[PDB]
């Protein structure tokens, strides 16, 4: 961060050379910004997470994930409901 | 995204104005992004008496 | 294009900071605006308004007195003042020709009457006069912005009547009446008394109107959109009657026809 | 080593044209508050390479409603004439000392119509057929003004030997004697290269492109190469013609540096003009030269032919 | 989105014929199925340069 | 063996394609205005080698920006069918991706995919300029992972 | 009140006509614009280095929907279906059920992102602040099915962008 | 930040630089250090031909002074 620049270039990120397997040295997108730093990046606040510890809780992820679309770790939609009208099971005893 | 005085005088003369008074940029003068919690006011019909909805 | 589009992005920042989206606000709802502005928004608006005129004139100097901006545009496609109003033309299209008419002054909706401002009235009714009217409208817009910025009163943001506007979240989670009112308002909504209205305002394109007719239930019966560009395109044939193709594309410019509202 | 000198003429002009496609996208952007290409290599230095590779390996579509002969010949004409029209330029020692170099190059300047017409008609599209005739009329109607301006300027030089032009200027910049003329000449140059103020052929509302519509990939890029080689060539022509420079025979490099600086400055003025001005209309475009430019050019030519006689200052013939 | 079927003796345009409908969404049909509170964003997406107007 | 040479060569080719994709604008609604903001000074699309302006003959990517109506569909189809290979089409905005606000209309197709193949689905109503730009960068990384000549050599 | 825009007719003295003739012949306003654009060339270029630097935002920013949960870990959604009755695009679908514990959670809660128009109506409709729109906008996908979210995907979104949403709500609940 | 353009035209300058001395040097290289003797008129051509004949090496730019004659 440089406090003298314009409001929109006063803070910036040098991304990691490696994040969860992929070697993002020469190519990188804006999806490896952990949420705690995401607000500080987008000027949602003037408090870095070091000075502003996010309220920790059990269900929060311990590892940020970039958009997994494309790679076989992507999300596929599927019905999250139980079954509708259920079929009648045929008997196993003989016809007679 | 300020500049050199040599360039500063060149752009002003070419632009025929004193643009340093206000640039298209926006420096520290912007409003802070961590404003204190605002206590919002209420409306007229917030009393607990003579607030009959009929009238 | 780009010089003023940076300022347009600065506008989009305010749009984002008030409603939540930089373009499609969903801000102004029936019974007043949705919620109050964030703290410090007024100061940033003040700085932008201070800085804007020095680029408005900057655009002017590039276009106003330029030889080829005028020559391509001056006195091409004249529109007669009499023939303008019969054609259903509105907004700057009227003001470019010369009729002194503006809904902001003659039929002042909301608090536009208390705001002092002059309108730019055209001289020759041509393309160039309309362009100059748009720029002078920029400047009078800046003056209006100053006036409203200086005199905003203290008060609520939505109508105090909860039956038409959602209650504040505090009484939502504490008071029975607010809970039921919010539940029905976001479930059913405010049932509107039966009736038909034609509400018209001075949209920047032109006069924009809604013919809203409601049967008397939680849902409307028919809303019709009077968009300023529809009558404009209807008259666009008489608009150009001998000018070149470069002229018709210079015409559809101050014709300022976005194809999102004419087309509905 | 003659052919080596030839290749040392073509190839560097090709890199110059290639990096002009970067300097324009940077200059324009900086003129309109844009950083320009700086992602492909340092400061976007590698960007012209990538687009060139893409256009080489882009599919060149054959126009189905076309005769391929002209669809291939027109890029040949446009590109080859543009490069061979660099041949007689007075670098401190010009490559080919053609006794009529200025007339040689003016005559070849008219040949761009012979790529424009075949491109516009052979591709067989409405935009193409319109823009072919419109651009042809543009360039031919400005070629005349170029001609009288060249003649009137040369009447003080002495001959059509374009190497002696330096000897003409030597003391003072020639513009100081023909600034009214050069002001027309430069603008007519702007008209002949089809640039944003005077292009009229692209017209991305009613002509879209005009001539390079159906051209794709390679033959399409060849016309761009011709177009942005004529920029450098005519800016260099104007540079020597009016913006003279020193040339010590024992140090040829000095005039080379001065001349390339002049060419870069004039090309930057080209980009400068296009980044600001609106675009002419065909009506006004030909009104500008028929109604206004041509009478002034005729009168100035009369002035500049009468002047050497009355001053007893006719230029040396040899 | 736009269509101008133009009739011209070459340059002076004789008679134009614009063809709107090239971005036709049934919004006017769409309103009378949602409540007014739900009907609001249609106007936001209607003239998308003058949203708040 | 041949994988080394063919991989280096096709890596060169796909890099050249990746850094010089030319959008075919094609803005139909407010998504067009947001894209125009994305080419404004602030984000400056033109920096990345993208050129925004491109005739459909000389272009690499189509951004379907806005709602696509029934009357439009034949025109968009003829535009894409003429688009030279390679041709990756990105759909911006909920309307173009599928349906939209006007999903259950009578003259609006329920997605650009039903008309034309979509390479990158960009969500947003409108997708804020930088989200569009990120979709463009995702397409760039897609072009990076391109193995044309590898598959040719290993067919 | 009103102002006439173009009635400033010119005078006709020798000085004025000489000035106008000079401006027409010796191109001046042309040079005026040509020099203004030069001033803009030497200025500081407005350009943000994406993705290294992102555009400024606000705590109210509407983006990817997500399902939050109480501090105890229990999901806040009680499946009142208010958000489904509110969404103008009808992109939300819920099926409810009496859970094994009993609390009426959603068997199915899917938001069709391609139908969604990103209005923020669902969050303001929610009486328990269960559904919300996170600050994320970086979810441009490749397949149409990737966009069609599920209940599990919404829960994962609420568990990834959670410190963000908690901080933004803490800074915005007073306004709303 | 106009200096970002400075690399962009710099190579461009170099691109136009090379045709300058390359033609200039090669001439100096070919004509025995002397620059090329331009023959714009038939008298110049006759002088060049007589110089070539006198040289005896079929190279015009080779020149011999009074030491060549008695
Ligand atoms: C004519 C050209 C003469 C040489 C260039 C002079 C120049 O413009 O220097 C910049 C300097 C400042 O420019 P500015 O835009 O006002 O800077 C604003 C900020 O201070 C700028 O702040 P900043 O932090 O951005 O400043 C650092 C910047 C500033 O730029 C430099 O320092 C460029 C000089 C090389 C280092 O340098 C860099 O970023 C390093 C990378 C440089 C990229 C490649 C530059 C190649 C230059 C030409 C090489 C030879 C061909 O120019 C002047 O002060 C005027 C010089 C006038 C010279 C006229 C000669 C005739
Ligand atoms: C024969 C067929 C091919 C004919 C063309 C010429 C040969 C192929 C091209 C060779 C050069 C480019 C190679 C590919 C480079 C690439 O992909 O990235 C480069 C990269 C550019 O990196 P980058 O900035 O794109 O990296 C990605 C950045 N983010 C993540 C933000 C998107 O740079 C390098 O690899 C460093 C060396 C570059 C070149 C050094 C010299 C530059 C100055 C001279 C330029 C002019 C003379 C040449
Ligand atoms: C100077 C440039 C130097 C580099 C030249 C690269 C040329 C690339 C041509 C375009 C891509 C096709 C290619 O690489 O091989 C063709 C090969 C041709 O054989 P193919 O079978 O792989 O082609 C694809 C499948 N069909 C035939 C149905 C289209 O295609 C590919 O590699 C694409 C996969
Ligand atoms: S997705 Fe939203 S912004 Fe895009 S065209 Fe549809 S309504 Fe407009
Ligand atoms: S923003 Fe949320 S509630 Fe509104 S339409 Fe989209 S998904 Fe539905
Ligand atoms: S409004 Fe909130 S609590 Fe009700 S169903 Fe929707 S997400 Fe669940």
């Amino acid at each position: 961060e440089d406090n003298k620049q314009f409001f929109g270039r006063h803070r910036w990120v040098i991304y990691t050379t490696e994040m969860n397997g992929r070697d993002t040295f020469w190519d990188v997108d804006g999806s490896m910004v952990p949420p705690e730093w995401h607000r500080w990046l987008h000027c949602m606040t003037d408090d870095p997470p070091t000075t502003k510890p996010p309220t920790a809780r059990k269900y929060i992820w311990t590892n940020h994930k970039f958009n997994v679309s494309g790679t076989p770790q992507q999300y596929v939609p599927y019905s999250t409901t139980r079954k509708k009208i259920q079929e009648w099971v045929p008997p196993s005893t003989p016809y007679k | 995204a300020s500049a050199t005085r040599v360039i500063q005088l060149l752009r002003n003369w070419a632009s025929g104005r004193d643009l340093q008074a206000k640039l298209q940029l926006r420096y520290q003068e912007i409003s802070k992004r961590t404003q204190p919690p605002p206590k919002l006011p209420v409306g007229p019909s917030h009393k607990l008496s003579n607030n009959y909805y009929c009238t | 294009f780009f010089w003023m589009f940076e300022e347009r992005e600065k506008m989009f920042e305010f749009y984002e900071r008030v409603s939540g989206a930089r373009m499609h606000a969903a801000y102004i709802r029936p019974g007043g605006v949705h919620q109050d502005l964030p703290l410090g928004l007024l100061d940033d608006i003040y700085e932008f308004s201070k800085n804007f005129s020095f680029r408005i004139d900057e655009l002017e100097e590039m276009l106003t007195n330029n030889r080829i901006w005028r020559n391509r545009t001056v006195d091409i496609g004249v529109v007669t003042a009499e023939d303008a109003l019969n054609y259903g033309f509105s907004g700057v299209m009227l003001r470019g020709s010369g009729i002194q008419w503006d809904l902001r002054k003659t039929q002042p909706y909301d608090v536009y009457d208390q705001v002092e401002f002059d309108v730019p009235i055209g001289s020759r009714g041509d393309c160039y006069d309309r362009y100059l009217c748009r720029v002078e409208e920029m400047r009078q817009s800046l003056r209006i912005i100053s006036q409203c910025l200086n005199k905003m009163p203290p008060g609520e943001i939505k109508v105090d009547d909860a039956k038409v506007s959602p209650p504040k979240r505090a009484e939502m989670k504490t008071s029975m009446e607010s809970l039921i009112h919010h539940f029905k308002l976001y479930t059913e909504g405010y049932q509107v008394p039966p009736g038909a209205t034609y509400t018209a305002i001075e949209a920047p394109k032109g006069e924009f109107g809604v013919y809203l007719v409601s049967d008397g239930s939680s849902r409307p019966y028919r809303c019709k959109i009077k968009a300023p560009g529809f009558a404009h395109l209807a008259g666009l044939d008489k608009m150009s009657k001998g000018h070149m193709l470069a002229d018709v594309v210079a015409i559809i410019g101050t014709q300022d026809i976005v194809f999102g509202e004419v087309d509905r | 080593m003659f052919m080596i000198n030839i290749l040392s003429l073509i190839i560097p002009i090709l890199l110059a044209v290639a990096f002009l496609t970067l300097v324009e996208r940077k200059v324009l952007g900086y003129m309109q508050l844009r950083k320009g290409p700086n992602v492909v290599g340092p400061y976007g230095l590698l960007q012209p390479i990538a687009d060139a590779l893409k256009l080489v390996t882009k599919e060149p579509l054959r126009p189905g409603t076309s005769s391929i002969s002209m669809f291939i010949i027109a890029p040949i004409l446009g590109l080859s004439l543009a490069l061979t029209m660099w041949v007689p330029l007075p670098m401190p020692y010009p490559l080919i000392n053609m006794n009529l170099g200025v007339l040689f190059m003016l005559a070849m300047s008219s040949l761009a119509v012979y790529s424009i017409l075949w491109s516009g008609w052979a591709s067989n599209s409405k935009y193409a057929l319109i823009g072919a005739l419109r651009a042809v009329a543009q360039t031919i109607s400005y070629e005349v003004t170029l001609a009288i301006i060249l003649l009137s300027v040369l009447l003080m030089n002495g001959s059509y030997t374009l190497s002696t032009l330096i000897t003409t200027q030597e003391h003072i910049w020639m513009i100081f004697t023909s600034w009214p003329l050069a002001m027309m000449w430069f603008i007519s140059t702007l008209a002949e290269t089809n640039r944003a103020p005077f292009d009229l052929t692209e017209g991305e509302s009613e002509l879209v492109s005009g001539f390079n519509v159906e051209y794709a990939a390679g033959p399409f890029a060849m016309f761009f190469m011709a177009e942005y080689a004529n920029i450098i060539m005519m800016n260099a022509f104007t540079a020597i013609l009016f913006l003279g420079a020193s040339h010590d025979p024992h140090t040829p490099e000095l005039y080379t540096i001065n001349f390339v600086l002049k060419t870069l400055a004039l090309t930057i003025t080209f980009l400068w003009i296009r980044a600001s001005y609106p675009r002419f209309r065909y009506d006004q475009l030909m009104h500008l030269l028929w109604k206004s430019f041509l009478p002034l050019t005729l009168a100035l030519c009369m002035w500049h032919i009468s002047l050497p006689i009355m001053t007893a200052s006719i230029p040396p013939q040899s | 989105v736009l269509r101008l079927v133009m009739e011209l003796s070459g340059e002076m345009v004789r008679k134009c014929d614009p063809h709107i409908g090239l971005l036709h969404r049934g919004t006017e049909k769409l309103i009378e199925y949602k409540t007014y509170l739900q009907a609001l964003p249609y106007f936001d997406r209607l003239d998308y340069v003058s949203m708040m107007c | 063996r041949g994988e080394y040479v063919v991989a280096k060569l096709d890596d060169l080719v796909n890099w050249a394609r990746r850094s010089s994709l030319w959008p075919m604008t094609f803005g139909l609604a407010c998504c067009a205005v947001e894209m125009m903001h994305m080419a404004a000074p602030r984000y400056d699309m033109d920096r990345f080698g993208v050129v925004f302006r491109a005739s459909p003959r000389q272009s690499d990517v189509m951004i379907v920006a806005g709602t696509l109506t029934n009357k439009m569909a034949p025109a968009l189809r003829k535009v894409y069918d003429q688009m030279p290979e390679p041709r990756y089409v990105v759909s911006m905005g909920s309307c173009a991706n599928g349906g939209g606000y006007y999903h259950y209309s009578y003259s609006v197709v329920r997605g650009c995919d039903r008309i034309v193949p979509v390479d990158i689905y960009v969500p947003g109503c409108p997708p804020t300029a930088e989200a569009l730009l990120y979709g463009i960068l995702q397409l760039q990384r897609k072009i990076k992972r391109e193995k044309r000549l590898r598959i040719w050599y290993r067919r | 009140t009103y102002k006439f825009v173009n009635m400033r007719e010119p005078s006709m003295d020798m000085k004025s006509v000489t000035d106008r003739a000079a401006q027409t012949l010796l191109w001046t306003e042309l040079v005026r614009g040509l020099g203004m654009t030069l001033s803009y060339l030497f200025r500081e270029p407005a350009t943000i280095n994406y993705p290294f630097e992102k555009g400024p935002l606000s705590p109210r920013f509407r983006g990817e929907h997500a399902l939050r949960r109480y501090p105890s870990g229990e999901e806040r959604c009680i499946a009142c279906k208010l958000c489904e009755a509110v969404c103008p695009a009808q992109a939300i679908t819920i099926e409810a059920e009496p859970r094994a514990d009993g609390s009426r959670r959603t068997t199915r809660y899917d938001i069709d992102m391609t139908k969604c128009i990103y209005c923020g109506f669902c969050q303001e409709a929610c009486p328990v602040d269960a559904i919300v729109e996170g600050p994320n906008f970086e979810f441009s996908t490749e397949t149409h099915e990737e966009l069609l979210y599920n209940k599990e995907k919404l829960l994962n979104n609420g568990d990834k962008w959670e410190a963000e949403i908690a901080a933004n709500i803490q800074a915005d609940y007073l306004y709303r | 930040m106009w200096f970002e353009i400075l690399p962009g035209i710099a190579v461009m300058a170099a691109c136009l630089f090379i045709p300058g001395m390359a033609t200039a040097h090669i001439h100096k290289f070919t004509n025995g250090g002397k620059e090329k003797r331009v023959a714009h008129f038939s008298y110049q051509w006759n002088l060049m031909e007589r110089d070539r004949c006198i040289s005896g090496v079929n190279r015009y730019h080779v020149t011999k002074g009074l030491e060549n004659i008695d």
